[PDB]
């Protein structure tokens, strides 16, 4: 649960000095850029429930073994609980670049999910190749531009890919 | 049923990831009730209601 | 899996309580359900294949525009008809899963908990389900208690859908 | 919370005595005709969502002022309560024609219920007639024997609508 | 409701403290995005009628069997066009109020709460009312800003939707 | 072919004098009718597909009979089906020909012309091509002037029908 603004506090607190100028133009730059940040956010979480059911899509079409008798997102009830799990790894992704730090992704779902997968018998290859097609059609959705400003989105992309492949290497 | 009452039992209201931690047993049935009883859900309908 | 005898030995157990004569007219009761019951699943599990793609031509002639649309979700294409006579499979197994075990615990375990989500996020009309089920509790061809409580089963299908 | 038997059981404890013979005679005919009775619940349990939306859809075409904004049953989440309630209703109408006494019925709606919705400021009147629309539409598809054997259900709609009518009473 | 100030207000008395910077920091926020959105719902109420009959119009239009088949949950008849137009106008309608509230509080207390249930029991499909609010995101004809935020409401009671 | 420019020449020939200001009427009033007309025929081309089998479809639907009893003249085995969608297909080409060509012209000389010999040798019932067209000017989608001129195309030939 931290900030970009808190990781600063933090680090600088840890130092025991106050914030030097360069962190400071660093912060500026990122206020300045926050908004931009933010047209991501609001681009991606709108499209979110089309992302998961096209991510759903894509996987079940890919790996039918999940939807095969015996798989492990067979059963109606457990194909339910998929979507669910899927819906709430966008979710904290969209927190995560909101608040510009990966350590909300981090506190909510990276640690003990991977453990939880284990312990179900969740198979954690197909969901991590379902967050990477949902991160790819994430940053898909978020690039193109309708009417919207001549911006550059690289850095924002760097982060949102960034942050899909730390869900996806914690989840394994 | 007995935090909400079975009329707000609404697919709306429903704690998700509050029920995938008590399934996996991160959290008891006490902090289950906890978390309903200080829900968005439970704090609009019932606490902004009330005296 | 609310199961009659599983349900007894849950409402001794919570009372904390040996088993009493009440559990055991439950149990004389299952019995008499089950010496039915058993040879009515043997037969609709003979009638299977045909009732299946019964139902599932009765929800093509009662919806003819799933067939014509071109989308994921409807069985326009040859993708869509496998998917969609599993399923419709899946819901006269569950049909005899019930039939079997005696009470509507397996189908509310497998079918009914999530079914309400996933045809939220899937854009399938529920309708569908209940027609294919009304066209196999008319077609079932069974006859007598074990009909009725088929039929039950079937209606408790369709009340969980809509 | 009582049964027939158990009804019996404590008029024959409170006289202190065993019971009758005339007693037992009525609760044989009573064991005979309880299949009987049975018969109809499941039948009317069968069509118990049919039911509940029939009756709305006929109540809410005949009070529009409920569908009007500003009505009690305007809004969504309202309306499902509404439907809810209703539900509530017929369940506990079917548990009291399951157990063959009414006390079941007045132990978990009644004596609570109106003081409930005259306090939530639901009119009494519409609910009321809702569950008398209901009551009505499930003696109809109670008593029409398709695919039943012969009988006489004759007592058991007395039954059923006494059920129904303490329901509508007790509502107000 | 959820409501910017609402919210922060929530937020101060749950925490048991006096208001800070940081709720000042959302309301001149706020008016920032009020300054616009006001307008914008002024404009929305100015084209409300046509864009209420183009979204039936085009629901009409890809849904043609609702117009056809005998049915009291289907606009074959002319009250199902009343009742829809009615709840097209109700969507719209929650639309302009979320967009004068500033979050989407209304449409959440007033539409979301218990539509899937509603649905459910009336066999009403959700997709009809996705392919509305897809047309009057569509058809609009705002601009800018107020455009994107009111884009973002239909987008929010889409995904509430399914 | 009765197309307006077609029967100016032929007003002004009979009359056996030049043009005059009636026929440049007649041409500023054409452009006008062209100048939206054009994109409709382009619209309708586009949906002209989906158009034809909901048509076969609603027409299956209000006369069911056709689908059963054993005749050529019905479309019950597949080749019936065939011919009979391509009647559909024919029915919506000279629609968007009459379109183009600003006239009832191409219906009436490809289709009005002889259409009631013909229904009556073959034992055809029109009736299921007034259901077609009637089913066409339903979910033709199209809006404004151009809907209503194509309405009235479709008019023009069930009218010719029956
Ligand atoms: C529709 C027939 C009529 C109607 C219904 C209505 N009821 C409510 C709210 C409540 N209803 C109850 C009733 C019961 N609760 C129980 O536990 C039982 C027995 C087991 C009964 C009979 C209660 C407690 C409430 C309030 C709490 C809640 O979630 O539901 C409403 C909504 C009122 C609101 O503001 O939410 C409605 C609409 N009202 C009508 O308009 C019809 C006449
Ligand atoms: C009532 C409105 C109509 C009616 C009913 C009726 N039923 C019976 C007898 C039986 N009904 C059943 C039904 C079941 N037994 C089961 O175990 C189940 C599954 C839960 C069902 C559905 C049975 C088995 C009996 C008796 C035993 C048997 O049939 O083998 C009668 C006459 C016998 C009796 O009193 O029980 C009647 C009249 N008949 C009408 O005409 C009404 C319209
Ligand atoms: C807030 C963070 C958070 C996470 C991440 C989380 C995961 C989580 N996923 C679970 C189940 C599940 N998760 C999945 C998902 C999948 N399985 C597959 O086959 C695919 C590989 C993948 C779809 C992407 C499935 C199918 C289950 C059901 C297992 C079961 O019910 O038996 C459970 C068990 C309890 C339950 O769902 O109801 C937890 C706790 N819970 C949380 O609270
Ligand atoms: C929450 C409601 C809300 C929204 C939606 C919003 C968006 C928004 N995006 C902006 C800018 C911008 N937005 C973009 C975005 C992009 N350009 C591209 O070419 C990329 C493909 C894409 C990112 C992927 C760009 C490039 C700018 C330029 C100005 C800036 O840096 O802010 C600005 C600057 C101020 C203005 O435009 O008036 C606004 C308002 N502001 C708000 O208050
Ligand atoms: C054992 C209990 C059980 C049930 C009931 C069940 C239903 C079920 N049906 C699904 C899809 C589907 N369901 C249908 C069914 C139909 N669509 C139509 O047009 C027809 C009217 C109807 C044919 C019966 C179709 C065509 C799909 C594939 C569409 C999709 O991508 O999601 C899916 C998503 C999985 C997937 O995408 O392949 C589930 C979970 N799964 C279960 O495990
Ligand atoms: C303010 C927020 C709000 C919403 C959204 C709302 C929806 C709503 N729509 C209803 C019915 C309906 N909804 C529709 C709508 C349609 N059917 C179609 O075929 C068309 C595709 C679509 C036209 C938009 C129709 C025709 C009815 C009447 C059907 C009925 O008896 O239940 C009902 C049941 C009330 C009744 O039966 O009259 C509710 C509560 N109510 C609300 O208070
Ligand atoms: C371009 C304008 C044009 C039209 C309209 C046209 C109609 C036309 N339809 C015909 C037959 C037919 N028409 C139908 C149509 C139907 N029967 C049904 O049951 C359905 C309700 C309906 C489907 C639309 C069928 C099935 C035949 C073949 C029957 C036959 O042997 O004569 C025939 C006789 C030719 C033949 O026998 O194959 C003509 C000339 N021809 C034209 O050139």
């Amino acid at each position: 649960m931290f900030d970009a603004f808190t990781k600063v506090v933090s680090q600088a607190d840890t130092r025991g000095e106050m914030l030097s100028t360069a962190q400071i133009d660093a912060l500026s730059q990122m206020v300045a850029e926050s908004n931009k940040r933010l047209d991501s956010v609001n681009r991606i979480t709108s499209n979110a429930s089309t992302i998961v059911s096209n991510a759903a899509r894509s996987l079940f079409a890919e790996q039918p073994q999940l939807i095969a008798p015996g798989g492990n997102a067979y059963t109606s009830r457990r194909m339910a609980a998929c979507l669910r799990d899927m819906e709430i790894i966008l979710r904290y992704v969209t927190y995560a670049v909101f608040a510009g730090d990966a350590s909300v992704l981090e506190d909510r779902c990276l640690n003990g999910l991977r453990e939880t997968y284990l312990a179900l018998g969740t198979p954690g290859s197909s969901v991590a190749v379902g967050v990477g097609k949902m991160k790819e059609a994430a940053l898909a959705i978020v690039n193109d531009p309708a009417g919207i400003t001549p911006g550059d989105c690289s850095a924002l992309a760097s982060e949102i890919a960034g942050y899909f492949d730390r869900a996806a290497a914690a989840v394994s | 049923r007995q935090i909400f009452s079975e009329h707000q039992m609404l697919k709306s209201n429903r704690q998700t990831f509050l029920e995938s931690q008590l399934k996996f047993g991160q959290i008891t049935v006490r902090d289950f009730i906890g978390g309903l009883a200080t829900s968005a859900p439970f704090l609009e309908r019932n606490y902004q209601t009330n005296s | 899996m609310k199961t009659p005898l599983t349900e007894a030995v849950s409402i001794a157990d919570s009372q904390g309580r040996f088993l009493s004569s009440t559990e055991i007219q439950v149990a004389f009761g299952r019995f008499r359900q089950a010496k039915a019951g058993l040879e009515a699943a043997k037969a609709l599990t003979s009638k299977a294949d045909s009732l299946i793609s019964g139902a599932a031509q009765a929800v093509y002639n009662k919806f003819p525009y799933t067939t014509q649309m071109q989308g994921p979700n409807y069985a326009a294409d040859q993708r869509g008809k496998d998917k969609c006579a599993r399923d419709i499979g899946y819901y006269l197994r569950m049909v005899t899963y019930c039939l079997i075990a005696g009470g509507t615990g397996p189908m509310d375990e497998y079918l009914i908990a999530g079914i309400d989500e996933i045809n939220r996020t899937f854009e399938l009309s529920p309708s569908w389900y209940i027609e294919a089920l009304k066209y196999i509790k008319a077609n079932h061809g069974l006859s007598g208690d074990a009909a009725v409580e088929a039929n039950s089963y079937l209606d408790y299908a369709i009340n969980a859908l809509s």
